Parts: structure tokens; C-alpha cells; sequence
DNA sequence: AACTATGAAACAAATTTTCCT
DNA sequence: TTAGGAAAATTTGTTTCATAG
């Protein structure tokens, strides 16, 4: 029974999104249809793709903690080594 | 009005003061719903933990309400994986009544001037609830996997004559309850030594459990917040040791240019995760 | 441009979205849940609720920056709401 | 001709619950 | 009841092999 984001909370998402933290009506629709687009998709096994693509990506950096290990992500690690 | 378990208080008022005197074992197997009671929470030696109020002479008999809260950090607030178990017949000196708030299970007990309102908690076992069933709750997000470090915490509201109630809350040492844990993390028991000059150089035999002979003691300094700006490995093993015993070299303080004494935390870290909890240790000024 | 969503992308956003930036593995199962349980009870009525949110709630400002006319938030005013 | 994205299988291993004396 | 152990379940974190733009 797990509640949704409220709008204000995905629509803002939808604005943070974009680079200029500001974003015009359609473009929000667009964060909105792609979000649609992906969850229809992959309704299948993504708990599964959730922990692999944590080992694969480098970005994605597990680090321990006095509770428990968690995950945390290299913003640097990303990016462009061309 | 009844006051909110997530609401923080201090220990004291005034004159008033809701002390722990004896605190409970570094660790306590709890049960599952599913099994059987495993006990109640014990003390060191062999007793159990013993709570004390400070500045009440009225002769009306108060009521101390225990429930199981959080340890780790923050807020301290009711843990939403455990729950306090009443422990009542034959044996047993403290008796008690429960009843649920929230939706925390909570337990009062007498605290009577008979006895210098002074309760020997005697009673309460802790319960475990299954991660599943908590994580998926409602509007809930605490994590509770590795979260098996509970506190005992201990209310009391003063009745004054203005029919005004200040209300003085503790909170006990960190227990570890999950049984893997309590097996192989590294218990510090009886330290040895507490001061030693910025230099360092000196010897403090630690003693404990699951003190293997690859664990290495390390010294760190933390902040009013909570940030870090020391962890220097403090070398052990003179040679061999007692099973459970260990001798490591206390290491040389940041700067070691400190007018002021400077009191600091170090650990003892087994396996590469199996960290043991902070200590307490005491440098000296220049 | 207007690329599709990756896990690496909504993973990365799941945990940078946390208060500290950084999450455990069932903390980020637990967001894309909710993502879940959204992006399939939408209604086809969605884009109304959108453009409806958006003035209704003081923490979207509109502003006739740049190009032509967005939406901003407004993070304080935002962070008032909760 | 790197670089990127998606996913099933099989391990390895860390943790939690249920079971058994 | 009150434990102590530990098998059974759950979970998490890595790699490898294949598919496509
Ligand atoms: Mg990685
Ligand atoms: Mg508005």
C-alpha cells in the first residue's frame, strides 16, 4: 500500500531535473511522459537491476558506516574520459 | 495532555534528576514473536539495571513508564523494530502493567519513597519485530536492517503543587540485540587506562569479547556536530595477550600543542565491517 | 535533448535525493516503489494536475526568464510545505 | 571502434527468522 | 520459561555472457 510522490514533489523533481532549475510546461510534461515511459517497461525484475547496476557503475560506491553500509554516488566518477 | 515519546528531556529540572545507576549488558538477545521469552534485560555483573530519581520527598508513590528506543544518533525516539516485553511471576521484584501509545508498547513500573524511588528493573525483556512487517508500515522509513542497537529509556513526570508536571527522560547505554552481532563485533569490557600526555607512549590493557588477535585498536576525535579529523591505527600486540585481553600503544594526539586536556573516542575493529562501539580516553596539556 | 530514463539515472536520483545522499539498497527499492505506485494510477487527467499544482502551490514560481516563460521552485517556501 | 544500456544466471556472503534441543 | 545453537530464509553485492544502438 505505498503512497505516491504527491505532484508538488514530482513536478518539482521535474524541475531539478533540468540543469537551470527552471523548466517550461511542456518540457515538465516530457520529465512526466519519460517517467511513464519507464516504469511501463521495466515492471519486471528491477530489484534485481537495481543491485546490479550499483556493482556495475563505478559511480555508485558503497561505503561503510557505525550502522550499517550504504549507498552513496560519485558525482565525479561520472562524466566524460574520452 | 500526555507528552509525545519523540519529544527529548533532559535528566534533571531544578532539584529533579532521573538517574540510571546501574546499566544494563553490553548486549541482550531479544526474542522473536514466534518463540519463546528470552529474559529480561540484565546487568554486568548479574543484576539488573537500576533507575533512581533525584529530589522527591512528597510521600505519593510516582510512576517510572520504560519503553525501547533508538540509539544510533539523532533524535532518540521509540525504535520501530523492537518492542519491551513484560516479564512478570514467581521471580521478578518490580512489577509492572503495559500499555501501547502510539504505537510503542510501554511499560510503568512503582517508584516508591519506601525505596528512596529507587526501581530495579527487573521486568523487561525486548521483542523483536520482523523487519518485514515494520519497513512497510505506514508512512515509515526507517532502515532496520544491521539496526539492532536499542536503548532502555526511562520516563517520569513530576506532580507539583502549581499542578505543574516537568517531565525528565534517560536513555541507557547502546544494547546490541541481534544474537550474530553480539557473537562476532568486538566488546570493549574493562578498559585500564584514561590519561596519558599528547605524546603518547604508553600502555592500556583493553579486556573484552571477540578480542581475536587481528583486531587493531584505532583512535579518532569527533565534533560538537559530528564531523571527523583523526583516525591514527594505534598498534597492538607487545607480543601475544590473553584471549580476550589486549595491549596496544596509545598514539600521538593531533598536534600534541594543546593547552587544554582533550577527551576522545577510539574503537576496536575486527573484520574489515566488524567494528566495535566508541570509547572515552583523556589526553593532557602541554 | 530529451533522453530516456536509465537505471543509473533514476538510481543516481534516488540517492542524491536523500537527506545526506546516501541510502541503503532497500531505502532506494522502497523510492522507485512509490515511483511505481504513481506511474501506473495516473490518471489520464495527469497534465490538469500538473498545470494545476503549479499555481496553486506558492512554491512554484513562474518567471519570464531566458528563452520564454518557466517554472522555478521556490526551495525555502518548499521546504516550508513538509 | 570505443562507450553505453538492459537483463538472466550463478556465485559469494552478510543478516534475519524459524526451528530444534 | 529461559537459553544456546544453528538450519532455513532473506538479502546484498560481484561477475560473466549476450544483445543492441
Ligand atoms: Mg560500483
Ligand atoms: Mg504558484
Amino acid at each position: 500500500m505505498r503512497p505516491p510522490f504527491t505532484y508538488a514533489t514530482l513536478i518539482r523533481w521535474a524541475i531539478l531535473e533540468a540543469p537551470e532549475k527552471q523548466r517550461t510546461l511542456n518540457e515538465i510534461y516530457h520529465w512526466f511522459t519519460r517517467m511513464f515511459a519507464f516504469f511501463r517497461n521495466h515492471p519486471a525484475t528491477w530489484k534485481n537491476a537495481i543491485r546490479h547496476n550499483l556493482s556495475l557503475h563505478k559511480c555508485f560506491v558503497r561505503v561503510e558506516s557505525e550502522k550499517g553500509a550504504v549507498w552513496t554516488v560519485d558525482e565525479l566518477e561520472f562524466r566524460k574520459k574520452r | 495532555s500526555s507528552v509525545p515519546l519523540e519529544w527529548p528531556l533532559s535528566s534533571q529540572s531544578g532539584s529533579y534528576e532521573l538517574r540510571i545507576e546501574v546499566q544494563p549488558k553490553p548486549h541482550h538477545r531479544a526474542h522473536y514473536e514466534t518463540e519463546g521469552s528470552r529474559g529480561a534485560v540484565k546487568a554486568p555483573t548479574g543484576g539488573h539495571p537500576v533507575v533512581q530519581l533525584h529530589g522527591y520527598m512528597e510521600n505519593k508513590p510516582l510512576g517510572l513508564q520504560i519503553f525501547i528506543g533508538t540509539a544510533d544518533e539523532r533524535i532518540l525516539k521509540p525504535h520501530a523494530f523492537y518492542q519491551v516485553h513484560r516479564i512478570t511471576g514467581k521471580t521478578v521484584t518490580t512489577t509492572s502493567y503495559e500499555k501501547i501509545v502510539g504505537n510503542t508498547k510501554v511499560l510503568e513500573i512503582p517508584l516508591e519513597p519506601k525505596n528512596n524511588m529507587r526501581a530495579t528493573i527487573d521486568c523487561a525483556g525486548i521483542l523483536k519485530l520482523r523487519n518485514a512487517d515494520i519497513e512497510l508500515r505506514k508512512g515509515e522509513t526507517d532502515i532496520g536492517r544491521k539496526n539492532t542497537r536499542v536503548r532502555l529509556v526511562f520516563r517520569v513526570h513530576i506532580p507539583e503543587s502549581s499542578g505543574r508536571i516537568v517531565s525528565l527522560q534517560t536513555a541507557s547505554n547502546p544494547i546490541e540485540c541481534s544474537q550474530r552481532s553480539a557473537h562476532e563485533l568486538p566488546m570493549v569490557e574493562r578498559q585500564d587506562t584514561d590519561s596519558c600526555l599528547v605524546y603518547g607512549g604508553q600502555q592500556m590493557i583493553l579486556t573484552g569479547q571477540n578480542f581475536t588477535s587481528e583486531s587493531k585498536v584505532v583512535f579518532t576525535e569527533k565534533t560538537t556536530d559530528g564531523q571527523q579529523i583523526w583516525e591514527m591505527e594505534a598498534t597492538v600486540a607487545a607480543a601475544a595477550a590473553a584471549p580476550n585481553m589486549l595491549f596496544v600503544e596509545i598514539p600521538e594526539y593531533r598536534n600534541k600543542h594543546i593547552r587544554t586536556p582533550v577527551k576522545v573516542n577510539f574503537y576496536v575493529i575486527n573484520g574489515k565491517r566488524k567494528r566495535s562501539q566508541p570509547q572515552h580516553f583523556t589526553y593532557h596539556p602541554v
